[PDB]
């Protein structure tokens, strides 16, 4: 109790923070959540890992809260902000143990944070669009493999890096933007992998409905349908008792020859072209292909609802009334420029090319092994999430190690100005931005001490920009320690990652420290 | 709670434990494990899976061994002992020493660039072998039956899964990978003659398929594919009313005889006499079928319904309506009962859809059945993977020597600090060849050393040694084969395991 | 609002008052003298404890 109970508060929190100091990324290590004592989950990332794991202590529980709202946010930061807010323990603790008053260093933790978003505000690249973030070419590089997509990862990053920044794309109808609903990439082997193009309009993954098909029309009305064709039976379209062999037969007869005209309706009210995203039988698939219709099946989910919107107006996909062969009751014209149908990836495939009410663009990508797609499954999700940040807000922060460190000296610049009591306050909030370069040599496996000296030596005035490295601060890698060039392979993060953090960080740096108690009274 | 140091010791103990007496099995020669119970009993295990599951381990890291070996069993079968001995020598002889100056990470990236090392080495090392070839295949199954101790029955069960695993062979996915065996299937039946082993066409079914009425011989007739909706509808297709009165019993009935009507008429029209139903049968409705006059099975399990629907190879319909000779039944299904006993069996004969086969085997009991069918079990392992990959790798520690010194080789010419860790993937590989030095009984200094030595010389193309011999030995003369496909696969495991072991640097709870 | 329409004059917070009384009250205690001397000059000796823990809470050395 007293004192006492804070210190073991102090260092509950440090324990918890040392398991995401060491796993943080894709590059990150590991952890054993023992669920009960039997039962195990292992993965990596910092916060998720929180919330999988039993928290007992308060100092733990406020934290997994922490990385918790930090998240809702941004799905960015939430491994960081925990590690930043711990450390601010640390470092008050032996204060308190001094002579100075916590309440003392937790206000000038307030004004150093203040001070800390005002340099986030005259350090930006706001162009971001011809270079990227986190460099253009390294973004989708690494969360590759090294050496099976490591050979063909110049070239695949060009591909994808450059679509996720700036090409044409559907939003929510009518409303043009970049696409922060991603972008329509599928991975399928074929061909070479040093072939793969853009292609104008989506990529679909769907099985040929050809015997008689055709597979060119120019303009066409989309039926995207979240229900499976088929047909069913239905009973009887005369009577309602069967009591001679000769009306069950004709009324089964009749069932074939009504679907058929039932089609150039579907025709007249808007179709061309059916997308069906389960099957379509043989049965069923002969009436739709002699009227003069393109229906293809098993269309992969993903693609077929991501068409529907583009293709607008009203669609059903947002609906889904309908049984069988039934003529359209036009909810159901979604709207398109043209369709062909080409050979690609060694395999016919449809391209729906653009949509008239909202263009699109979709890369489909070539392998040559199943092992190689799976592999740009990942470099894919890595470079999305990147580039998703930058279209959302265009002023971004260069440096991720490298402006915390900038930002070390630029608080203690600040704090031998002010003066007093508050000058040593300052101090160690600028000791705990060093634990972020720190964490990121955890993860790589390099020195710490010397990596975050090395950074500071490069400087003239703080300001962190890629016109100087070996002069000032700029980038880091995840694998070394050496500072990089934004036209290079250095890390970048977004204003809004970084100045939640540090402020979020602040709050639960104040809670914790607080207590005086914990038992009972 | 564990942290740092205690957690990389207990790695590597845990792994070793297991290890120990699991590394002897391996090859004809075994050692076997005793378990004992608190009831004072024995059971006697040379089969690794059977070790690992039975005994109480306490600690996280010792249950991601078991669940490794369980990943092992799913692919192949064999190998399984392999696995967490490989796992746990990468570990011992590269961690603590690196750990100290500390790099955990690299030790992790070094263990892949080795693995991709060993698999460029295989396909030198290795020949070709003819995938059509009986004779040529059949050695190498001889090789792999007698780990299990049985050599008796083995004999037979070769080639009964040589012709089994090529019959259900016809996967396409563009590249035409070959990982079906899915389509195969043992029929056990008790009783007979001890030596009638052969093989039959689609796939036969008895595990709930044993009915006194299947109509005796059917050398035409279709099977027709249902997961229908052949029962009665209070309605229309959908029940909306309710019998609770007199009234809507008398009106309810009228509808339920039309809608079975109509469905058997859609099954009829494409010609059975033998028709399946997996649900949706009813007993009025089964009762319809034979005033359809046609022989109904029903009340089979999802399972064996999936297994008849591969047997004529002809996709299943849940549609009610308009089955045709199109749709369902696509070729010819037939369907012979034999009483073998007097129990009925059925087979289910001829795919369309590229072939498919199964397999009888007739034991003169239970027990005698018993021990063919594991070791037909082991052989068409064999069977598939020489399919797969069409090269076969020579066994014992030959293989693993050549990649000794390959990594030897590359860790002095790239000069990283990756060069140690490369080193203790290097002597990690030596266990295959100390476990079948053990196996001998000779001393691991002088066959050792004689087999880095071949290395100079010959270049371990093939001449390893072998634990039935004591003595370095052409593995090709002797008839020890394996197939380079279960080699590449347990090696690969085996990094996995080694990687995600060293990445738990705490366990916390 | 009840606190000052009960009580119509106005001092001020922030722990001014508590030292003012306090001072007042020991040299008062002092002239009139007596045994209860000692009870009020310590009792305004109280007093000082509050705005003290006060300022330390608000971050500076709080005896000074």
């Amino acid at each position: 109790t007293g004192e006492t109970i804070r210190s073991q508060n102090v260092m509950a929190a440090a324990s918890i923070a040392n398991i995401v100091k060491s796993s943080l990324g894709p590059v990150g290590l590991d952890k054993m959540l023992v669920d009960d004592i039997g039962d195990v989950t292992i993965t990596n990332d910092g916060a998720t890992i929180l919330k999988l794991l039993e928290v007992e202590h308060p100092a733990a529980k406020v934290l997994c809260e922490l990385a918790d709202l930090q998240d809702k946010e941004v799905g960015d930061g939430t491994t960081s902000v925990v590690i930043i807010a711990a450390e601010l323990l640390k470092n008050a603790d032996e204060l308190v143990k001094q002579k100075i008053h916590p309440t003392s260093v937790i206000s000038g933790y307030r004004l150093a944070c203040k001070e800390a978003v005002r340099y986030i505000n005259e350090n930006l690249i706001v162009n971001t669009d011809e270079l990227g973030r986190d460099c253009l070419i390294n973004a989708a590089k690494t969360s590759m493999s090294s050496k099976i997509i490591g050979i063909n990862g110049d070239f695949f990053a060009n591909m994808v890096v450059d679509a996720v920044l700036a090409i044409k794309y559907t939003d929510i109808r009518g409303q043009p933007r970049y696409p922060v609903n991603s972008v329509n990439i599928l991975k399928a082997h074929g061909r070479s992998q040093m072939e793969s193009m853009l292609i104008s309009g989506y990529a679909l993954n769907c099985v040929v409905g050809s015997q008689g098909m055709p597979k060119r029309i120019v303009n066409a009305k989309i039926a995207c349908l979240d229900f499976s064709l088929q047909k069913t039976k239905m009973k009887l379209g005369v009577q309602v008792v069967i009591t001679d062999p000769e009306k069950l037969d004709q009324i089964r007869q009749r069932e074939s020859d009504i679907t058929k005209e039932r089609i150039q309706k579907i025709l007249a009210t808007g179709a061309n072209v059916i997308l069906t995203t389960g099957g379509i039988d043989d049965m069923c698939l002969k009436y739709f292909v002699e009227a003069g219709a393109m229906a293809v099946r098993r269309v992969l989910k993903r693609d077929l609802k991501r068409i529907a919107k583009a293709s607008g107006a009203t669609i059903l996909s947002t609906l889904a009334n309908l049984e069988g062969e039934e003529t359209f009751e036009a909810a159901m014209l979604g709207q398109a420029e043209e369709v062909v149908q080409e050979r690609i990836c060694d395999d016919e495939l449809i391209l729906i090319k653009n949509t008239k009410a909202r263009t699109s663009a979709s890369i489909i990508l070539r392998g040559a092994n199943d092992f190689m797609c799976d592999e740009m499954e990942r470099s894919l999700h890595d470079a999305l999430c990147v580039v998703k940040r930058v279209l959302e807000s265009k002023s971004v922060v260069p440096g991720g190690g490298a402006v915390e460190a900038a930002l070390s000296i630029y608080l203690e610049n600040y704090a031998t100005s002010m003066g007093s009591r508050e000058q040593l306050a300052i101090a160690e909030f600028a000791r705990s931005l060093l634990v972020i370069p720190n964490t990121l040599a955890v993860n790589a496996a390099q020195d710490s001490t010397d990596l975050v000296a090395k950074l500071r030596a490069f400087h003239n005035e703080a300001q962190v920009n890629p016109e100087r490295k070996n002069l000032k601060w700029i980038g880091l890698d995840l694998s070394n320690g050496k500072p990089r060039d934004n036209k290079q392979a250095g890390v970048f993060e977004p204003t809004i990652v970084k100045v939640k953090s540090l402020k979020f960080a602040t709050e639960a740096a104040i809670t914790i420290l607080r207590i005086d108690d914990l038992i009972k009274l | 709670r564990e942290s740092g140091r205690k957690v990389q010791s207990g790695n590597i103990n845990a792994a070793k434990t297991i290890a120990d007496i699991i590394r002897t099995c391996l090859g004809p020669k075994s050692m076997m494990k005793m378990l004992l119970d608190p009831m004072g009993g024995i059971v006697m295990t040379n089969d690794g899976n059977a070790i690992l599951r039975e005994i109480q381990v306490q600690h996280p890291a010792a249950k991601s061994m078991i669940e490794i070996s369980r990943t092992q069993d799913e692919e192949v079968g064999d190998g399984t002992t392999s696995v967490i001995i490989l796992a746990g020598e990468m570990l011992s002889v590269a961690e603590h020493f690196l750990e100290q100056q500390m790099h955990p990470t690299v030790v992790i990236s070094a263990y892949r660039k080795a693995l991709d090392d060993m698999i460029s080495t295989l396909k030198k090392i290795s020949i070709p072998v003819d995938i059509s070839d009986s004779d040529m295949m059949l050695n190498i199954i001889n090789s792999s039956i007698t780990t299990k101790a049985i050599s008796r029955w083995s004999s037979l069960a070769c080639n009964i899964a040589l012709d089994a695993v090529k019959m259900v062979q016809f996967e396409e996915n563009g590249r035409k990978e070959i990982d079906i065996k899915k389509y195969a299937r043992v029929e056990k039946i008790p009783g007979g003659i001890i030596e009638d082993s052969c093989v039959l066409r689609g796939v036969m079914i008895n595990k709930d398929v044993t009915h006194p009425r299947m109509r005796r011989y059917i050398k035409n007739p279709r099977i027709v594919l249902l997961d229908s909706s052949l029962e009665y509808k209070k309605g229309e297709s959908q029940t909306d009313i309710e019998i609770t009165r007199e009234e809507d019993f008398t009106r309810i009935l009228q509808m339920e005889e039309e809608y079975i009507q109509q469905l058997c008429e859609d099954i009829i029209q494409l010609k059975p006499d033998v028709v399946i139903t997996e649900k949706g049968i009813s007993d009025l409705a089964q009762h319809y079928l034979m005033r359809a006059n046609i022989t109904a099975i029903r009340r089979v399990r999802k399972t064996d319904n999936n297994r008849i629907a591969r047997a004529c190879g002809a996709r299943i319909v849940s549609r009610p309506e308009e089955l045709r000779e199109d749709d369902v039944g696509t070729g010819a299904g037939l369907l012979e009962i034999k009483k073998i006993g007097d129990e009925y069996f059925t087979f289910i004969t001829d795919c369309k859809d590229p072939k498919a086969c199964t397999i009888l085997l007739r034991g003169a009991s239970k027990e005698i059945l018993s021990e063919v069918e594991r070791n037909l079990q082991d052989a068409m392992q064999v069977c598939r993977n020489v399919l797969l990959d069409p090269q076969l790798v020579p066994g014992g520690g030959a293989s693993e020597m050549a990649v000794a010194h390959a990594l030897t080789e590359k860790s002095k010419a790239m000069t990283g600090v990756e060069q140690w860790p490369y080193r203790a993937v290097a002597q990690a590989l030596e266990v295959i060849p100390r476990t079948l030095i053990q196996n001998c009984g000779a001393s691991t200094i002088r066959l050792l050393t004689s087999l880095r030595a071949k290395h100079t010389q010959e270049n371990c193309e093939t001449w390893g040694v072998n634990g039935e011999t004591g003595t370095l030995v052409d593995m090709k003369e002797l008839g020890i084969w394996e197939p380079l496909a279960v080699k590449l696969q347990t090696y690969k495991t085996a990094v996995e395991t080694a990687v995600l072991l060293l990445r738990i640097d705490d366990i916390v709870s | 609002i009840r606190c000052l329409v009960k009580k119509r004059a106005l001092i001020a917070g922030g722990g001014a008052p508590e030292i003012e009384l306090a001072l007042r009250l020991t040299e008062y205690s002092r002239t009139l003298s007596g045994m209860e001397s000692y009870c009020v000059r310590a009792f305004a000796d109280a007093m000082e404890v509050i705005p003290s823990t006060l300022a330390e809470n608000a971050g500076l050395n709080p005896i000074s």
